[PDB]
């Protein structure tokens, strides 16, 4: 009998049936792979293990699950679950609400990546190169809600300033 | 471990991963793309050999 | 004209910054005295 998950290869020359460990499951990665995870765990259940997780253990491993708790009642009570946390529509403020007001710049680069996005995947599906570009488009769409969280974005060479996002023109003295 | 997959391409785990590697199933966590490859969906590395040597073990020893 | 000033309803700068705030997530909405949708715009 089988000891392990996976494929079976009947070598009839040594006579013997050997298995390799080798099974099937899932798992994604960047945004969607937590999308996923959002959708799925049940606010109702974690809050409940939580509760368990604080006035039981000691204060040290308590401490954690007491500032958890917090946003788990948030999002309960208030109802908005956190499956939304992901953006897959990015809205686009009207035109007269923008040193060439940056933004728009901003705004470009994204459809640029996005369509081409759309273009590397009908066609073939080469996966360095579409996680190599999943990773411009984080980073892209991450511009323009708060520039600076990650490097600097900047127009080409001679223009280096960080295209104002939509986070800038909300703050600041 | 959030940049570390949401940007980069660590992947985490989703349903079970039943087998190994040293320790049962991530339940939730993560690992390399090297180790998913490996281990998840299998692995078999081969070992070609010098012109005109033996080795030192048997067939499937 | 010779008539009352206009009593501005909304300043330029709330609803602007409504929707600047939609630009971002931000679900920002205008409820009424019990609870209810109010129309910005």
């Amino acid at each position: 009998k089988s000891d392990v998950y996976g494929r079976v290869e009947v070598d009839l020359v040594r006579n013997v049936v050997r298995v390799v460990e080798s099974y099937d499951i899932d798992a994604r990665m960047g945004a969607e792979a937590i999308q996923q995870l959002l959708k799925e765990l049940d606010l109702e259940a974690l809050e409940k293990e939580l509760l368990e997780e604080m006035k039981h253990p000691s204060r040290a491993r308590r401490a954690k699950a007491r500032k958890r708790l917090e946003v788990v009642r948030a999002f309960l009570d208030s109802g908005n679950r956190p499956e939304w946390m992901i953006l897959e529509a990015v809205p686009v403020l009207p035109p007269d609400l923008r040193a060439t007001s940056d933004l728009n710049d901003l705004y470009r680069r994204l459809i640029n990546r996005n369509n081409r996005l759309k273009k590397l995947l009908a066609q073939g599906a080469p996966e360095i190169i579409i996680r190599n570009e999943k990773r411009m488009l984080q980073e892209a769409v991450d511009a323009l809600l708060d520039n600076g969280r990650r490097g600097a974005p900047v127009t080409n060479p001679g223009s280096d300033r960080p295209l104002r996002s939509l986070t800038d023109i909300l703050s600041g003295k | 471990l959030e940049q570390v997959l949401y940007f980069s391409k660590y992947i985490v785990l989703d349903p079970k991963g039943a087998i190994l590697n040293g320790v049962p199933v991530e339940k939730r966590q993560l690992l390399t793309d090297e180790e998913y490859r490996e281990l998840r969906y299998g692995k078999q590395e081969t070992y070609p050999l010098p012109p005109g040597v033996d080795a030192l073990v048997k067939d499937g020893e | 004209k010779g008539e009352d000033v206009p009593e501005p309803s909304v300043p330029e700068s709330f609803r602007v910054l409504v929707k600047e705030l939609q630009a971002l997530a931000l679900d920002v909405q205008t409820l009424d005295e019990k609870d209810n949708p109010v129309d910005i715009f």
